[PDB]
């Protein structure tokens, strides 16, 4: 029966090729962003996949989910994995969800397959059978909070789940993830995340003094505080009051420790208030930070991974403004295990630190925390990108601590000083552009301004001017002050700034010419950049999800609707690529 | 909404019964009490009669000292299209069955915020109703329905090694080896 086998092949060689016109596709589009007519391939092979394209790009709803059912016969892997090669048709989504319902032992690869069975029904909240989900291997920690915010409802299983795969890390992760944690009590109906925390607290000892510092501040709702909040103000009192007290011994000699060293450190500034400016207040500041004294074993909150030495009593210096001072200070890096393990028992740089009163420290850390993991993405997909992340922790309401760039240079006392362009600046400082110098310091720029550039225009940050950017020695440039982002807008969203910040001297720097070199490898590495973030929108919307309900001016409830558009999931890359270019070039003049 | 004297006045005379022997009097009280309408209130009554019925309607009698409930050895469910029981194990399987759809109802959800006691009995009388279960339905040879039963109550367990052992080792008898590979490894 030869018919048989005939089929038996065609199809598969049609499947085939269809794969691998994708892949040619992605693979040639990756090759150059722009369209660059000077570089070419053979013609006879493009246009052949061009045809092909087309003539499968029309197939209707039937005829699609008979492939899914090969491929499911072919192998699991392959079916599952069947989505990621996008396909502009949401009945193949429907099928693999039915099929692996059917079937669910056939499959466990977490960090794909796992979405396809867990929501039973978005919001629905009925059907509770064969749901068995104690098996699947443990996934990210951003996956596994999700099941606590408003995406899903509560359920037992679901709950254990997210509370099997947070207790299978380092505890540096969770030091790192541990914001959002605390906001899932607000949602918390059940209380396994409760049992959880204080598990932890038990367990290590520094997560213990993060909880406290990070709970303290987020009692109340007003900066100076007045307010406590009626739905889990008692909760957190009752946690507070439970936590402490059952610690002992040396434990408690070391955290006792640190909370006083840190309140005789901190009242400085509140001592330093009712004199006036001048030399008095700068006098009594000095006498003030002299009178405390070093006390081994403590350690920066900003910077849980170093040992303090000693203190500068002569680098004390109030800022304009509420009384804010500055100060510097002389430590020792050494780990964080070797710290925790050195703490129960009794390479060196400098150190500046800023202080302030009065002032929320929430949305900083959050535009911090998506800074760094898009410096990790960037770093693991092997691009060069530069972005410094800058440490900042609150611990009192309207208080909290900010570290400091070494070798601060601001561009508004630059500007003061010379009020002239950078060019000429950059010119007297290291020469003629034919130097050698110069041209790393033009590819420096360029590194640092297209990475800020798509972040400024990704998560929509307004209020830009010349007192906010940084400038360091190499030639880098770095942002800071993002209290205004989303949706907040001074000046009445009035709207005339653009997206991107592109003036003329800036320009000029790069050549002054749109045909030039360094502009063509700054769009290059612009659009590339760009096609390398998207595929992680899962995490930054998880992450951005579960923090709405603390009630930010920022917010205003249609910002993960705008959000998610802009990331442009139902396109392929060419697509994707050409809307970039778009968007760029509209801010350019 | 206080039932106080039907439960004594009722059970301590076959209570008495019990202690004297007059067994088949008692089997014939509790059959007469739960044929009887439902009342919404009595449901936990209605609980601990079922089980205490279960409990010695195995362990208590023979094969053909068995007798059918419409013949000697106000309103009344009847009909034709009833289910008449036939034998012990049908009855008891059918006692045990509403009995644990009814108690996963009342289940508190093993909700531990600071009180434990409800928890506690909750979980005891699961385990119980499960364990008449899985005896009953052992000594037949019926093993696939047997694990799905005790698939089904996988939700209350978070650190029981009892009910997790039992579900392992169920699942073997069946057949099937992956999910009982991973079930024996946690």
């Amino acid at each position: 029966r030869g018919s048989q086998l005939h089929k038996y092949y065609m199809k598969r060689r049609t499947l085939l090729l269809s794969l691998l016109a994708t892949e040619i596709e992605r693979l040639i589009t990756w090759y150059n962003p722009l369209s660059a007519p000077e570089l070419e391939l053979d013609q006879a092979g493009e246009n052949s996949v061009a045809n092909w394209r087309s003539k499968y790009i029309s197939l209707s709803e039937k005829q699609w989910k008979d492939n899914v059912n090969l491929a499911w016969s072919i192998s699991p892997y392959l079916a599952v994995q069947l989505p990621a090669r996008f396909k502009n048709t949401e009945a193949i989504g429907n099928e693999v969800t039915r099929l692996v319902r059917l079937d669910p032992g056939a499959v466990s690869d977490v960090p794909e397959a796992i979405k396809f069975l867990v929501t039973w029904h978005t919001i629905d909240a009925d059907a509770p059978e064969l749901s068995h989900v104690l098996c699947w291997a443990p996934t990210d920690p951003p996956t596994g909070l999700s099941y606590f915010s408003s995406m899903y409802p509560p359920h037992p299983l679901t709950a254990q789940y997210g509370v099997k795969v947070l207790r299978s890390f380092p505890p540096d992760a969770i030091l790192f993830y541990i914001p959002q944690i605390v906001q899932a009590l607000r949602y918390d109906k059940m209380g396994y995340v409760r049992e959880y925390i204080l598990w932890a607290a038990s367990k290590s000892q520094l997560l213990a003094h993060q909880f406290i510092w990070n709970m303290k501040t987020n009692i109340y709702l007003d900066e100076e505080g007045h307010q406590k909040d009626p739905d889990i103000g008692d909760l957190l009192d009752q946690l507070v009051e439970e936590i402490t007290g059952s610690l002992s011994g040396p434990a408690k000699d070391f955290y006792q420790r640190e909370f006083d060293f840190f309140n005789k450190i901190t009242n400085v500034s509140a001592i330093i208030k009712p004199y006036p400016k001048g030399d008095e207040r700068k006098k009594a500041c000095l006498s003030a930070l002299s009178e405390v004294k070093v006390q081994p074993g403590c350690y920066l909150p900003s910077n849980p991974e170093a040992i303090v030495l000693d203190i500068d009593y002569k680098s004390g210096t109030p800022m304009q403004s509420k009384a804010p001072y500055l100060a510097k200070f002389k430590v020792k890096r050494c780990g964080v295990s070797e710290l925790e393990k050195e703490g129960l028992r009794c390479k060196i740089s400098w150190q500046a630190a800023i202080f302030k009163v009065g002032d929320d420290c929430r949305q900083d850390m959050l535009a911090l925390q998506i800074i760094d993991l898009f410096k990790n993405i960037f770093q693991l997909v092997g691009l060069d990108l530069f972005v410094f992340p800058y440490r900042v922790v609150a611990t009192a309401p309207g208080c909290g601590v900010i570290e400091c760039i070494p070798d601060c240079t601001s561009r508004d006392q630059l500007g003061r000083q010379t009020d002239f362009g950078m060019y000429d600046y950059f010119t007297r400082q290291y020469g003629d552009e034919s130097t050698l110098a110069f041209q790393q310091a033009r590819y420096n720029f360029i590194r640092s301004m297209a990475a800020y550039s798509l972040l400024l225009f990704l998560l929509q940050i307004k209020d830009r001017h010349n007192g906010n950017i940084m400038l360091d020695k190499k030639g880098h440039i770095i942002h800071i002050d993002f209290g205004f982002m989303f949706e907040s807008s001074p000046g009445g969203n009035l709207g005339w700034e653009p997206d991107i910040k592109l003036t003329d001297e800036m320009v000029m720097i790069m050549g002054g010419k749109m045909e030039a070199t360094p502009f063509k490898w700054f769009m290059e590495m612009c659009v590339r950049g760009y096609l390398a973030v998207r595929p992680y929108m899962d995490a930054v919307v998880s992450l951005v999800t579960l923090m709405l309900d603390t009630g930010l001016p920022c917010f205003r409830g249609q910002t993960i609707k705008l959000l998610k558009h802009r990331f442009s999931p139902n396109m392929t890359e060419r697509e994707a690529a050409n809307f970039i270019m778009k968007v760029i070039q509209s801010c350019f003049l | 909404e206080l039932g106080f004297f039907l439960e004594t006045g009722l059970q301590r005379a076959h209570v008495l019964y019990f202690k004297n022997g007059n067994l088949t009097r008692g089997v014939g009280r509790f059959r007469e009490l739960l044929r009887a309408v439902e009342t919404r209130t009595t449901q936990n009554l209605r609980m601990t009669i079922a089980r205490q019925l279960a409990e010695i309607l195995l362990r208590g009698m023979c094969e053909q000292s068995y007798w059918n409930p419409l013949e000697d050895p106000a309103r009344v469910y009847s009909g034709e299209n009833i289910f008449c029981p036939q034998e012990n194990t049908e009855e008891a399987l059918l006692l045990l069955l509403i009995s644990e759809s009814m108690a996963n109802r009342d289940a508190v959800l093993s909700r531990i915020p600071e009180h434990k006691s409800d928890r506690l009995i909750s979980l005891q009388s699961a385990s119980v109703v499960y364990d008449l279960l899985t005896i009953a339905l052992g000594r037949r040879g019926q093993y696939e329905m047997l694990s799905e039963c005790l698939e089904r109550a996988m939700k209350f367990a978070f650190e029981e090694f009892h009910l997790w052992y039992q579900f392992a080792l169920s699942l073997m008898a069946a057949g099937k080896s992956a999910r009982a590979v991973k079930v024996l490894k946690e």
